[PDB]
């Protein structure tokens, strides 16, 4: 089947390994100017974005950084080993090494060049690493930008790897299977001190499909039913079909020229039936799935079986209508008859069963209090181990209901039909006979589905949720009655390999389900923190909804995937994407203002405002902070497009501040800014009422200039009407950049925990169940 | 007020349909009721003051519910119920008295005890059933 | 100086769809005690199938009024209320259609059709203004020359 | 808007007409439609204009 392979091919998580720095500034060498212009012999390390592709407009802008935060839950790894990144210092005294090679590269460039400090070279001198053995730590040398540093300590003291030993693979196995006596655990290796391995997020459900999400917790139930189906033991050495279909017709007295009802009984009686009855009944009830019922009322073997399977089974586990069929054919067939009471007169919509009814009206107390039972046989919900679980009455896990239901059969057979014809009397007491020539046997099936039922629900790690699905699972009471009819003393339980495989891909879907909801939050939750109004999110709950694989994204409508978009924002954030976000929002400002590709606005002044001189760029009209100037946002006016205000001001010559990612031209020209052209970019905006296409000027004045000699010649300090808001490059100070980056010498991951583990099972004869008696008892 | 009433209600029903071979119908109802009453007290950890020579008591429940299979209540029915019945009575009772001994000029309507306090709130109001007193 | 007829507030912001939303929401909790339990069934999921719509139905009803609001403000004579003699008929499918295909697609009138719109319903109102002094100047003009 | 074969597979699903006993199984989805969508949004502000 399709839908098994797609839920067992979901892997347990791709484990994410760092092979280098995460770095998103480097040093690099710019020329230096004098506070008049004159460049200076020296040059000077400056940081600058390794990948400078910053776009324009702030909304762009904090759709860049959506992309990065993105980037950076990409790179984050589940745990590092710094000597992997460690490479050679050529100039460290002691040979020594660094991380990663980026750092020694920096170290190199700065080392061999001339203008470097002889401090700085004593300093790449002592860059050496330092191992502690006993501790199982290294610390290496690595040159960092303060964003660089945060972001991978953060990486690094923040690893998903936890110390795993013999006792914490053991404990991964369920606390029920490791409880049973029926299984013996073995484990031939013993797991070093610096053995490693990362938990599955096995937290519960936070969206509630099973609440109002019908159609993905109906898809969810089916692959749930497909992959029990798949877990469920095949019955082993039933009763020879011939051989049983010999004696059925033996104790039926079946005659050639009469047409009679006890021919039916042995309708579809084979083996194939039977362990499809026995594997759709335990899949159902782990996969809480609806069952339909499906029979033929001239079958009155159907509805004998029909009574043992509302005996074991809950009747919650039906679908409403075909349990009533069920129910009302059993009533006027076998129990009213019998009791010579009138036929009832069911009606469709009844808030009452026919059952509940029929309790009601018999006074016969073994009838009564079968169908008393067979009413109020519902599931207990217990969390067990921290799942919820739906327990089955210790009676039915007993099978001593069996012996009620026998009781309430035996009082039927002993009732006289006073309205009925002899005939149909013998055909009810034939049924219940066969019924009844195999009690030890039923008893011995209801304990055989009980204990595998339960054993199975140990291995569910997700919620069992019992809400009635949209769609049903057809059960054939031909199929019980071929189960009943069939079964053998052979106790066939799940094998500890089996338990295994069905554990492990529960915990691979449920991890799944967890990481893809995480990141679906996080990408929300960021966001709706950078204000992007205008991103519909349907593309983030569809790649969620894709990522869980068992859902077809074509089926699912837009409404849906909204209310999903609801429901997870209303969900925290984990821990660790939420801090990685966190310093992306602290730091993207500085990030963005490190760009030399836009600036963060123009102040457009009507007076000579001097050129500020700053060493890597000479004279320069650069603004630092936006200060006694009246403030236009550039992403309000492109998104109302009322251009009254700008346009009222530009016409009128009124000092303003246009604030927006923009991008500028550099001129180096003196002649330029003598002629003032950088007053002459806004005139478009009232002309053609757009500030997309505005790129205000950047003066750039210094000995490099063609016309400097004017500058130089004349005392003369420039002078500009305009101002681009722009920040200076940090200086790249060598010492202070120099980080220990400390992690673990080294240590080995494992994946598969079960592995480890090697498990039988005791001899199936001596099988125990929760009561210590053996699971089936007939010889 | 009204939850302690009802829970000493719902005791007094269960002591008083809650016999030997009655029909499960004349009990229905009161059987529902009871378990909503463990539902709603599981979980939840109370104590009765030590004012005057009332010793302190913490009470814990942790009850399961009742059943809902025998067709007529047998004996062991009725000994379980007894059982959960004679604690929950004696907690009824013991805030019952830890409320009486206890006064306040400010609000004296309002509960003094904080076993009662605690019963105020909202999660308890599931308690409340018939107030015919 | 145009008689308009205008929305209740409550559906010009799309918040009533909630209370629409709230009612049916009781309609899928509800027992309908003697109803078959399948039709129940499909009755509630057809129910809920409309409630889960809740913001696309509050997104439609704020764009039906908005979208009727400005293509209001470009009518020239009075709104008059009048029940006709014919009717356009409305299939409830189609609704259902509106009501189950709505996405988040904000569609309003285009300025020139706002324009358009306006120059049309002015043309057609000075027309008939015009045409109205035409035949009141020619009635009274054969009444007054005595031409009976 | 939203995809109509989705959305009519949706509805489909959570209706369950086929297991019913309804003698109009085919009509009861008929006219579900991008097309009927916009012939109702027209006819409606239209004659609500009008």
């Amino acid at each position: 089947e399709s839908i098994l392979k797609k839920l067992e091919d979901i892997k347990p998580e791709q484990v994410k390994k760092q092979t280098k720095l995460f770095r998103i500034f480097e040093p690099r060498q710019l020329p230096v100017y004098r506070a008049n212009g004159e460049k200076e012999l020296r040059n000077r390390w400056y940081w600058k974005l390794k990948r400078d592709t910053l776009p324009d407009g702030d909304y762009d802008v904090r759709e860049y950084f959506l992309n990065l935060y993105d980037q950076v839950l990409t790179e984050m790894p589940d745990y590092l080993l710094l000597k992997d990144m460690a490479v050679e210092n050529k100039n460290s005294r002691d040979a020594g090494k660094v991380v990663d090679s980026e750092t020694a590269a920096i170290c190199d460039a700065i080392f061999q060049d001339e203008e470097t400090e002889g401090v700085v070279r004593r300093f790449i001198a002592e860059m050496r690493q330092r191992v502690q053995a006993d501790r199982n730590v290294v610390n290496y040398p690595s040159i960092l930008h303060p964003i660089d540093h945060a972001f991978n300590e953060y990486f690094l003291q923040h690893q998903l790897v936890e110390p795993l030993n013999n006792d914490i693979i053991f404990n991964y196995i369920p606390e029920r299977i490791r409880n049973d006596v029926n299984y013996i655990l073995n484990m031939d290796r013993n797991l070093p001190s610096t053995a490693r391995y990362i938990r599955p997020n096995l937290l519960q459900d936070r969206l509630n499909l099973h609440d109002n999400f019908e159609s993905l917790w109906d898809t969810i139930t089916t692959s749930n039913y497909i992959l029990a189906r798949s877990v469920v033991p095949d019955l082993k050495e039933l009763v020879s079909t011939e051989a049983q279909i010999q004696k059925m017709s033996q104790d039926l007295q079946l005659e050639a020229l009469t047409i009679q009802s006890e021919t039916q009984f042995l309708t579809g009686i084979n083996s194939q039936a039977a362990n499809d009855c026995f594997k759709t009944l335990i899949a159902a009830m782990l996969s809480q799935r609806t069952m339909s019922l499906d029979f033929v009322t001239t079958n009155y073997m159907s509805l004998i079986s029909g009574m043992w399977l509302l005996t074991v089974v809950p009747n919650d586990m039906f679908i409403r209508e075909s349990l009533v069929a069920c129910q009302l054919a059993i009533i006027n067939t076998i129990i009213y008859p019998a009791f010579g009471m009138q036929r009832m007169h069911y009606r469709n919509g009844d808030p009452q069963t026919p059952f509940q009814i029929a309790e009601q009206q018999i006074q016969n107390f073994q009838v009564a209090n079968w169908l008393h039972f067979v009413n109020n046989n519902q599931f207990r919900q217990v969390v067990i181990d921290g799942v919820l679980n739906q327990v089955l009455n210790d009676n039915i896990r007993n099978g001593h209901v069996v012996n009620q239901l026998m009781e309430a059969l035996m009082q039927l057979s002993r009732q006289q039909f006073p309205t009925m014809p002899v005939d149909y009397k013998r055909s009810i007491q034939r049924g219940i006979l066969l019924l009844s020539n195999r009690l030890g046997q039923l008893v011995d099936l209801t304990r055989l589905l009980a204990y595998n039922y339960e054993t199975l629900m140990a291995c569910i790690t997700m919620n069992m949720q019992h809400v009635q699905t949209l769609t049903t699972e057809k059960l054939q009471l031909t199929s019980v009655t071929s189960l009943c009819m069939l079964i053998g003393n052979a106790t066939v339980i799940p094998s500890p390999q089996t338990l295994f495989h069905y554990y492990n891909v529960n915990v691979n879907f449920h991890s799944n389900y967890n990481e893809r909801i995480n990141d679906a939050v996080a990408i929300i939750t960021a966001a709706n923190r950078l204000n992007l109004y205008q991103k519909k999110m349907k593309s983030i709950v569809e790649d969620f909804l894709k990522r869980l694989q068992i859902f077809d994204i074509s089926r699912v409508p837009d409404d849906q995937m909204y209310r999903l978009r609801d429901r997870l924002r209303l969900l925290p954030v984990e821990i660790r994407r939420l801090d990685i976000f966190n310093l992306i929002l602290m730091n993207m400002e500085q990030i963005e203002r490190a760009s030399d590709k836009i600036a963060q606005g123009v102040i457009i002044a009507y007076r000579d405002m001097q050129l500020e001189r700053d060493e890597m760029y000479g004279y320069v009209n650069i603004a630092r902070n936006l200060d006694g100037f009246q403030q236009i946002n550039l992403e309000e006016l492109m998104r109302t497009g009322d251009y009254a205000q700008i346009t009222n001001m530009l016409l009128n010559n009124q000092p303003v501040a246009l604030v927006g990612a923009l991008p500028f031209i550099t001129d180096s020209s003196v002649i330029s800014l003598v002629a003032k052209l950088d007053a002459t970019v806004f005139a478009q905006i009232v002309k053609l009422r757009k500030v997309d296409t505005l790129k205000p000027i950047l003066y750039k004045i210094n000995s490099d200039s063609n016309d400097f000699y004017l500058v130089a010649n004349y005392d003369w300090v420039p002078t500009s009407t305009t101002k681009v808001y722009k920040q200076i490059p940090q200086q790249f100070d060598f010492r202070a950049s120099m980080h220990m980056l400390t992690s673990n010498l080294t240590f080995t991951v494992y994946s598969d925990l079960l592995a480890f583990v090697s498990a039988d099972t005791v001899e199936p004869i001596n099988a125990v169940a929760f009561d210590n008696m053996r699971i089936m008892n007939e010889l | 007020m009204d939850v302690l009433y009802s829970l000493s209600k719902t005791l007094k029903d269960a002591r008083d349909k809650i016999v030997e071979g009655t029909l499960y119908s004349n009990v229905s109802d009161l059987i529902q009721q009871f378990n909503q009453m463990i539902i709603t007290m599981n979980g939840n950890e109370f104590q009765t003051g030590g004012i005057g020579n009332l010793p302190i008591r913490n009470w814990n429940f942790d009850f399961g519910l009742l059943g809902t299979t025998l067709l007529n209540l047998d004996a062991n029915y009725v000994e379980t119920a007894r059982n959960t019945i004679d604690y929950f009575v004696d907690f009824v009772d013991n805030v019952c008295m830890d409320e009486m001994v206890r006064e306040s000029q400010r609000n004296g309507i309002a509960p003094q005890s904080d076993s009662l306090r605690k019963l105020s709130g909202i999660k308890f109001k599931r308690i409340n059933f018939d107030n015919s007193s």
